[PDB]
């Protein structure tokens, strides 16, 4: 059995931690909704 | 139950203790999450019940109580924020410049941020606070790191 609990408001935070790169990847999406890399 | 707009944790008591299987967005009376989080099962909100209304395994999305309401899109240029809601941890905004998944059917924004699987369904927002998609369906790249698509539905 599944249940939901509130975790917060959806707002943009000024001064949030900035991280993560921006890779450009060739990908394929199958009928089951799984992404895979194409090479 | 609770119908206030916001981000919510998706929990189950079927396994050991209370386990967080994912996250979702409540907007305009509709709960939005990823299909792999609930598998289309009913949800409880206090004494209330949330029934699935629309879903698609290929998009990996599902809406409850009504049709998908989120229609904002990443502009292809600006930084965005993942409003990450990790299991047992407070909601935290993380800012990043999305990369891109190039597919045979077009390009999709992608966020290279690594969180536990139970963080799936956490919203990705633009600078106006609009939800441009959900985090949690993506790929494992060469060095073992995770890259999620910015998954967005269609507002009918
Ligand atoms: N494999 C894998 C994952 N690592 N981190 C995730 C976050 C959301 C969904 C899946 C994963």
């Amino acid at each position: 059995d599944m249940y939901i609990e509130r975790a917060g408001d959806i707002t943009w935070e000024k001064d949030a931690e900035v991280t993560g790169n921006s890779p450009r990847l060739d990908v394929a999406l199958d009928e089951s909704g799984d992404f895979s890399l194409v090479e | 139950g609770e119908t206030t707009d916001g981000v919510y944790r998706v929990m189950t008591r079927r396994l050991l203790g209370s386990t967080q299987v994912g996250v979702g967005v409540m907007q305009e009376g509709v709960f939005h999450t990823m299909w792999h989080v609930t598998k289309g099962a009913a949800l409880r909100s206090g004494e209330g019940r949330l029934d699935p209304y629309w879903g698609d395994v290929k998009q990996d999305l599902v809406s409850y109580c009504g049709p998908w309401k989120l229609d904002a899109a990443w502009d292809g240029l600006s930084e965005v924020q993942l409003l990450a809601v990790p299991p047992g941890e407070r909601a935290k905004n993380i800012q990043t410049l999305p990369g891109i998944f190039k597919t045979k059917d077009g390009d999709i924004g992608a966020v290279a941020l690594d969180y536990p699987a139970g963080t799936s369904g956490s919203p990705i927002l633009d600078k106006c606070g609009r939800v441009i998609g959900l985090y949690g369906n993506g790929v494992v790249i060469k060095n073992g790191s995770y890259v999620s698509a910015i998954t967005q539905g269609k507002r009918e």
